[PDB]
RNA sequence: AAAGGUUUGGUCCUGGCCUUAUAAUUAAUUAGAGGUAAAAUUACACAUGCAAACCUCCAUAGACCGGUGUAAAAUCCCUUAAACAUU
């Protein structure tokens, strides 16, 4: 069987990096922190294009994509039934093994139930505990308050997409239940709103795409590249999504045409878009206002 | 001090405030001071139940097995622990009081139901 | 003003700067130099900047400097083994020297980031004590913990002094 | 607590040993707990104190140890 | 340092010590003499255990 | 008087003699003879980039020569020879400050 | 023994839009136009502990205290906006702006909750994974395979239940603590006897 | 058998390592077999009472 | 230190003293409750009670814990060897 494409695939890591963009000033935007009085250099040209490129540089390193994953299944498993020990005990032991040099996905942490039963910790329990032996920057021992439906959506009144995924990243795991759950509930209020340019130049825009793909609804983000003149960006997402479903009726017309370029985008209008008619409607805009002006 | 004669010894060191205790899980020379100067710390216990309910325990079962296989003994509330645990097997007093106390509850069970004959009795009266 | 010339010399950031660390075999490093001429500037600005990182990387060798006492400078390793390594830097610059005496004598930086990591590794973060030795005191600073009586007040059925009183009521 | 060059209390002269009651069925069965209780965590002492001396030995004169040694006066 | 001094009086008092143990060593026969009145042992005043009368 | 002149973040600090009027003279004497961001480009020739640690390496330019840029690098030495000042230096070696050093104060 | 009440109280950020607050503070912060009264040059580390007590005012209220319509609370962002360096995103201690330390203890707790639901906005870094690996496979987070025992129901080892001792032995005992006995128990009850209620 | 946490993470390490068994591991008891507690014992070694009268 | 006050008829320089900040003890005046931490004039003399036992005799323990800061530039850090009143 054809393997299904990967998230981290290198061409799927190629045409995601590729629709994302780059831009430094986006990428470096100054931190609200402390600060300290800046240096300064004397530089030549030679020598300033070759410290943009070190930028460029710790811009690939810093836009590097977090995780997708699928959601873990829920650990229940018995170690032991010790009845002797039942009614003897009112509130649960939790054991949690601290050895440095265990990855945590590795380590084990039972709980003693006041039956007796010993068991392996859930999930929940297994990232409360790693919290308090070995803590983590950024992440809490208690679920934040604002992950709530309440507050997350205003956060994105204010579009603040990209710190509701910043804060999703180092409080939750990438395969957890609630991760999955903020990550597709900001990428869907990003679609409905067409605030895809909040996410580009970031380390979630790949996500983003991925989830539309994965989903077929990457209408909005075709619509909304070609309207911002990204047309190169449009074709390689058409390219993506008939790499993830190659027996869509959309991918078989492109074998069927040779399809390239902008045919590919107009093929996907035709075929399989849930709203074919306005893609071809900015397409076209897009080409009478390229051929007109140039 | 300069100690003479003694043995490393795993064993809870009390610390915490007033009516909060909260023990650390230490390798030390037996004679040191409870909570002075030891040779590892080896975990922790928080006996108190936390929001969720769960009395907390930390085991370093890496050094834990290491001063265990260099002579340390143990105290009982750490035998008592690790058996818990399931890192070693139920400790014969853990077993034999949860026995004391199933007889001690039975005649308790037995106490209220003879009572309850007897005021069955005096509903027989009336 | 700070005394002296070129005073950053005498700063902690320069001294950190020095990269040659020595491998435990060398012990002793002899360094003849001239104070006049002209072949021997190099050797002459190896002492001047070169020879204070040199020593404060590495506190246990013996560094003793000669003046004056051979047409040529040169430097002698004295080696635990009982070698003798001698290096001529004669028409040397003092940066040609360091990077030298880097690779025939110096440890590589693999081993020395070994090292880092085997000192820190006693320390762990879950560990419980005062803030020298570790991040937190008492459990009763992570967060759902029952908080610490002197911040908080317990619940009055969590005290010895409301559990004694039922004790004499019962 | 008291030395032992320290004088006896008088309050205490009069103590003589009280030996607990022993229940004949209870006193049998914990006396067996304990003998393969203690048999049980003998033989764990016993492994780990083995692979205190088996990691020991690895890192003394393993095959790590070993070529690291030659490499280096090469 | 090389002003701690020597002690002879406490090396002597050791030695000195030392020697009266093993002129003056007791015997079986007072060690364990027993008062059987009382169940104590006159050298000592060590009264056996309970369970041993 | 930094009201006066509109700067609002420097610090400053006066030794020897407190006189007023050596100290307003010496202020407007050291302010007048700076050198700003494109003096510096058009005297050297180079760009003029800044390096903010909240920005990360993304270089700033602040001042490009008026004239011709120049292609010689502008010498570097190994070990500069600048005339340091101890009470700048004696902080970064580590050096315990005054009890008065940096107290809380009201916004200026 | 009679504070003046606030009309702002139910809806406190209105105040801050309102044509009084513009006359009265312009685009200022409300802390611009304050001065403490202390000895000396150097001020004291720490701010009054209160300015009103008891329905009484202290002599030289601080810039939250003096104005009754100014509410410190959560939702009031745009006065807590003034009291955090837009700069670096710190709160200001409270010598910086003046205010007595309850305010400023009060002013605290509101700018932390604000930015905890959301309605502050703060500098989140960006943080990397916490493992390398992702994987789920190892037998600490996977199904162990059950033991013998805990397949059959029997206790894990054999002394945890309790086995009768043999008669002959009961009778040595007897014999041995002679003259101080307990009466003999039997087998405890196979579950915990539910506890009388 | 092992004690049920210590069985748990040496079937746990056999996966690891790739050993592929369905073995129960099992303690070992005969090198570790312990007296009874009324065993005579060594006389020589044992400790003498001091002449000093109470 | 972000400094200030004070030599003179007056100015500049030099220079000390002092003020403003922080903390401990004692004292004056004054004082509701609750939680927590700490408790401290004195190596001067001590009434009284208690602080080490256990245990089938042998042994083991009372060499610890607790207390004070006597003596002493007394030490820290490191190397080597050796035992251990031990496990
Ligand atoms: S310091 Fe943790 S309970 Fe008080
Ligand atoms: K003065
Ligand atoms: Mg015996
Ligand atoms: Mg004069
Ligand atoms: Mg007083
Ligand atoms: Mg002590
Ligand atoms: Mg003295
Ligand atoms: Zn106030």
């Amino acid at each position: 069987e054809v393997k299904k494409p990967a998230f981290m695939d290198e061409e799927v890591q190629r045409i995601l990096t590729k629709i994302t963009g780059l831009d430094l000033q986006k990428t470096f935007r100054p931190a609200i922190q402390p600060l300290k009085p800046p240096t300064y250099k004397l530089m030549t040209q030679a020598q300033l294009e070759e410290a943009t490129r070190l930028a460029v540089e710790a811009a690939k390193v810093r836009l590097k994509m977090p995780p997708v994953l699928e959601e873990r299944k829920p650990i229940n498993d018995v170690l032991a039934e010790d009845k002797i020990l039942e009614g003897t005990e009112t509130n649960k032991y939790v054991f949690t093994d601290i050895s440095y040099n265990i990855p945590h996905r590795e380590r084990f942490i039972v709980v003693r139930e006041p039956s007796g039963t010993l068991r392996k910790a859930s999930w929940e329990e297994r990232d409360r505990v790693i919290q308090i032996y070995f803590p983590k920057e950024g992440r809490r021992v208690l679920p934040p308050v604002i992950f709530k439906d309440e507050n997350l959506k205003t956060m994105y009144s204010q579009d603040r997409h990209a710190d509701v995924l910043n804060l999703c990243v180092a409080q939750f795991e990438p395969d957890s239940a609630e991760y999955i759950k903020v990550h597709h509930q900001t990428y869907e209020d990003i679609d409905r709103h067409g605030k895809y340019e909040l996410l580009r130049s970031t380390r979630h825009f790949g996500g983003m795409a991925w989830y539309f793909v994965n989903k077929k609804k990457i209408d909005g983000l075709l619509i909304d590249q070609i309207q911002r003149d990204l047309v190169d960006d449009a074709t390689s997402l058409v390219q993506l999504y008939h790499m993830l479903h190659p027996d869509g009726q959309s991918a078989q017309e492109a074998k069927e045409q040779a399809a390239e370029g902008v045919d590919l985008i107009k093929v996907f209008a035709k075929t399989e878009a849930q709203r074919g008619a306005y893609i071809e409607l900015a397409l076209q805009t897009y080409q009478e206002i390229v051929t007109s002006h140039s | 001090k300069a100690y003479h004669g003694g043995h490393l010894t795993i064993r809870l060191a009390l610390g915490g405030c007033t009516n909060r205790p909260f023990y650390r899980i230490v390798a030390a020379h037996n004679k040191c001071p409870r909570d002075g100067r030891f040779v590892e710390q080896l975990g922790s216990y928080d006996p108190l139940p936390n929001s969720h309910g769960e009395k907390l325990v930390a085991l370093n079962l890496d050094r834990i097995r290491h001063w265990i296989g260099c002579g340390a003994h143990l105290s009982k509330p750490m035998e008592k622990l690790l058996g818990l645990s399931g890192f070693f097997p139920l400790h014969p007093m853990m077993i034999t009081n949860a026995e004391r106390l199933r007889r001690r509850r039975a005649r308790e069970v037995l106490l209220a139901s003879q009572k309850a004959e007897s005021e069955a009795k005096e509903t027989e009266a009336s | 003003p700070m005394k002296g010339r070129f005073p950053i010399r005498r700063t902690l950031q320069y001294l950190g700067r020095g990269d040659v660390v020595f491998k435990e075999s060398v012990k002793i490093m002899t360094v003849n130099y001239n104070t006049y001429g002209e072949l021997g500037e190099g050797a002459r600005k190896f002492v001047f900047f070169n020879i204070p990182q040199i020593q404060y990387k590495n506190p246990w060798v013996q560094i003793m400097m000669f003046k004056n006492m051979t047409p040529s400078p040169f430097l002698r390793f004295y080696l635990d083994s009982g070698e003798q390594v001698l290096v001529d830097v004669e028409t040397k610059s003092n940066k040609e020297i360091m990077e030298h005496i880097k690779k025939i004598l110096g440890k590589k930086e693999e081993t020395l980031r070994e090292e880092e990591l085997e000192k820190q590794q006693r320390f762990h973060p879950g560990n419980f004590g005062p803030r020298k030795y570790c991040l937190r005191e008492c459990m009763c600073e992570v967060e759902g913990q029952v908080p610490c009586p002197g911040l908080v007040p317990l619940p009055k059925e969590m005290t010895g002094k409301y559990k004694a009183a039922l004790k004499a009521s019962t | 607590r008291k030395t032992r060059h320290d004088p006896p209390a008088k309050s205490k002269v009069g103590r003589v040993q009280t030996p607990p009651a022993v229940d004949p069925a209870e006193f049998f069965v914990l006396t067996e707990r304990y003998r393969q209780y203690r048999e049980t965590v003998r033989a764990l002492r016993l492994e780990f104190t083995l692979e205190v001396r088996r990691k020991l030995h690895e890192a003394r004169a393993g095959v790590l140890a070993e070529r690291k040694a030659q490499q280096a006066i090469t | 340092r090389k002003k701690v001094r020597p002690r002879l009086i406490a090396e002597l008092a050791r030695r000195v010590r030392a020697l009266r143990e093993q002129r003056n060593q007791p015997r079986d026969s007072q060690l364990y003499a027993l008062d059987y009145e009382t169940l104590t042992r006159p050298h000592s005043g060590r009264r056996l255990p309970v369970r041993a009368w | 008087i930094c009201r006066l002149i509109g700067i609002k973040d420097m610090y400053a600090r006066v030794t020897g003699s407190m006189n007023m009027l050596n100290l307003t003279r010496g202020l407007f004497h050291g302010l007048a003879r700076q050198e700003t961001h494109q003096h510096l480009a058009d005297k050297k020739g180079l760009h003029v980039v800044e390096f903010r640690e909240e920005c990360g390496p993304l270089p700033i330019v602040v001042a490009s020569p008026h004239g011709a840029l120049s292609k010689e690098p502008e010498p570097e030495p190994e070990v500069p020879d600048t005339k340091l000042d101890w009470q700048d230096v004696k902080a970064m070696q580590g050096l315990k400050r005054s009890v008065w050093f940096n107290l809380k104060r009201p916004a200026t | 023994s009679s504070l003046p009440v606030s009309p702002y109280e139910s809806e406190p950020w209105k105040y801050l839009d309102s044509e009084e607050y513009h006359n009265r503070y312009g685009s200022r912060p409300v802390w611009a136009d304050y001065r403490r009264n202390h000895k000396g040059g150097v001020p004291p580390q720490r701010t009054r502990k209160t300015c009103i007590r008891n329905n009484k005012v202290a002599g030289n209220p601080c810039p939250i205290c003096r104005d009754h319509k100014l509410h410190v609370d959560f939702r009031n962002v745009k006065l807590l906006e003034q009291f955090v360096c837009a700069h670096t995103g710190i709160i200001f201690h409270a010598p910086y702006t003046g205010v007595c330390m309850k305010q400023h203890k009060k002013l605290t707790q509101a700018i932390q909750k604000a930015r905890e639901c959301g309605l502050l906005s703060y500098y989140v870094p960006q943080v990397e994974p916490r493992d390398a690996d992702f994987g789920t496979v190892h037998g600490a987070v996977s199904v162990t395979p059950p033991a013998p025992t805990l397949l059959s129901g029997e206790p894990w080892y054999p002394w945890y239940s309790w086995q009768q001792p043999p008669e002959r032995e009961l009778s040595r005992l007897r014999r041995l603590y002679q003259g101080n006995l307990l009466e003999e128990s039997g087998p405890p009850p196979e579950s915990m006897p539910e506890m009388p209620t | 058998p092992y004690p049920p946490l210590l069985r748990a993470m040496i079937l746990a390490e056999r996966q690891k390592n790739g050993d592929t068994s369905v073995q129960e591991p099992l303690l070992n008891l005969e090198r570790t077999r312990m007296r009874p507690w009324d065993y005579p014992a060594k006389q020589e070694t044992k400790g003498r009472a001091k002449g000093t009268p109470v």
